[PDB]
């Protein structure tokens, strides 16, 4: 029964390494599009200021 | 740019062709695995050494999995639509830029109570002991029809000296359409699949009309019971009709997506 | 096929056959500590009661 | 089922990085050729007031 | 022809390939992690049944 | 018979290691061409605009 | 020879022609232990039951 209870708390508790590193990597990979674009986003006004002021 | 709009919305539509296809499929690759192990059991449900008690475990075991395929051919669904229970029918998808360019795709229905799923069966009325060997008429002649349409003449010249479960391994080797084996009291009996063969079969001839048959029970795999040895062998032929009719169902469905691999292609350029 | 970043099928297909390789591993080990094939119903129902009746 | 159904998600939700940042250089570049065609468009009311007054 | 910025056809045949690329590599990392050249009928529908028959 | 049965499925159905990675780093290969001629070829609006403006 | 990882017939030569030996020592050393070839009609019908009647 220890064992089977061990396991069955494993089903629910400890955390899926194969799905976790992926879910963070998918983390890191938008964040840094959403940097980037955030980065592209301010220039708008900048294009504003270019336009002819 | 209205043609630009219509292959933007064709190579969309065969995108969702293949996924509904890809989903079907997946889910048939379980069905298979499913036949397989139940194959497995009626295997060794045939043995002899198996007793009355562990026939039971192997019933329920199968009757589970039975249970199993009703659930997945039930249950899979894409988008709330399901797809393995037959509900689907045909469906177009338009993968062109104009209207009428469309392409059918067709999911028949995997229960395992659907038709193609098993055959006809027909049963020796009269049983032979362990001490009968065939005599001096040997002939034995299956008069049916294959699905195609056109009538086959299938003849078995037993070889005399073979007892009857030598006879039944006899009929498996001459002829592939149907399938021999032999139940408890020592009755042969035939499995005629629903695929490949379509109207009664016609036994008759020396041997024929000695052993007897009756009318064809048709049976499918819902219908099997491997609690006595003549399910479990009757149970063999089942399945292998059942995987016959979902492999070759999933070779219709892996044409059609390999269809759209080559449009959604062809669309692009 | 375009590049994803939400959805990474090629991660889920790796990870699904993972799960695949981990159970029959799991499964094998087991029957080298103990030493029976059917140490279960799970292995075979008909095998396991007929060795436990045997 | 689960990894088809999310595979067919990805092909009509989630968004293709190849044609959209392609797209939205298009957009970038109509935005640098406004904004100049924009600051050599007014000029002809100034052409026209140096013609008379 | 001319220089445009409303279409960019040189770089859609760049992402085209890359859909081509994409998915070669997508059915190799299927058939590296199962170890089955076939996974589905898309391969080979013959060879599907055959093998399954097998 | 098994064995042998077994060994003709594997010439069928087993895949080629041998031959499998080969293809694939062809194909991690042919994508980073890909997406390197792509990233060179969305300039070719920004040349336009250069000419211009 | 394709290298591949899910079949490995050249194991199951292997154990195949084991299972050839093992079948081989059980057989001899039984012989061994009782003193009799025919422990059984397996080993020579013939000679068993001319041995019974002798």
């Amino acid at each position: 029964v220890n064992e089977n209870v061990n396991a069955s708390r494993s089903r629910i508790r400890d955390t899926d390494y194969a799905r976790e590193t992926t879910a963070m990597t998918k983390a890191q990979i938008l964040q840094q599009a959403s940097t980037s674009v955030l980065a592209q986003a301010k220039q708008s006004p900048s294009a504003a200021l270019s336009l002819l002021g | 740019t209205s043609q630009s709009r219509g292959l933007d919305m064709a190579v969309k539509n065969a995108n969702d062709g293949i996924s509904i296809a890809q989903t079907a499929e997946g889910a048939m690759n379980e069905t298979t695995n499913i036949l397989q192990r139940m194959r497995d059991l009626a295997l060794q449900s045939s043995n002899g050494s198996n007793s009355s008690s562990e026939r039971r475990a192997i019933q329920e075991e199968v009757s589970a999995l039975n249970d199993e395929l009703n659930r997945i051919a039930e249950t899979t669904s894409f988008g709330g639509n399901k797809l393995l229970n037959g509900s689907f029918g045909s469906k177009s998808f338009q993968i062109g830029a104009d209207s009428g360019e469309a392409v059918m795709l067709s999911m028949g229905s995997m229960r395992s109570d659907t038709q193609a799923m098993g055959g006809k069966s027909y049963r020796a009325q009269e049983g032979k002991a362990a001490d009968w060997r065939v005599g001096a008429a040997t002939d034995l002649t299956l008069s049916y029809t294959n699905k195609q349409g056109e009538a086959r003449e299938v003849t078995i010249n037993a070889k005399q000296g073979d007892d009857l479960e030598e006879l039944a391994t006899y009929i498996n080797g001459q002829t592939e359409d149907v399938k021999a084996s032999v139940g408890e009291d020592g009755k042969l009996q035939l499995f005629a699949s629903s695929q490949k063969v379509n109207g009664d079969v016609t036994i008759g001839g020396g041997l024929g009309g000695e052993i007897g048959f009756d009318a064809g029970r048709n049976v499918t795999v819902a219908d099997v019971n491997v609690s006595t040895v003549a399910g479990s062998q009757e149970a063999v032929s089942i399945l292998d009709g059942a995987l016959k009719a979902v492999d070759s169902q999933r070779a219709s469905l892996g044409a059609f997506q390999n269809r759209f691999g080559h449009a959604i292609s062809n669309l692009d350029n | 096929m375009a590049i994803n970043v939400n959805t990474n099928v090629s991660a889920m297909t790796a990870q699904r056959y993972l799960n695949g390789a981990a159970d029959g591993m799991q499964k094998s080990m087991e029957r080298l500590s103990s030493g029976y094939k059917i140490n279960s119903a799970r292995d075979d129902a008909a095998g396991l009661q007929i060795s436990n009746r045997l």
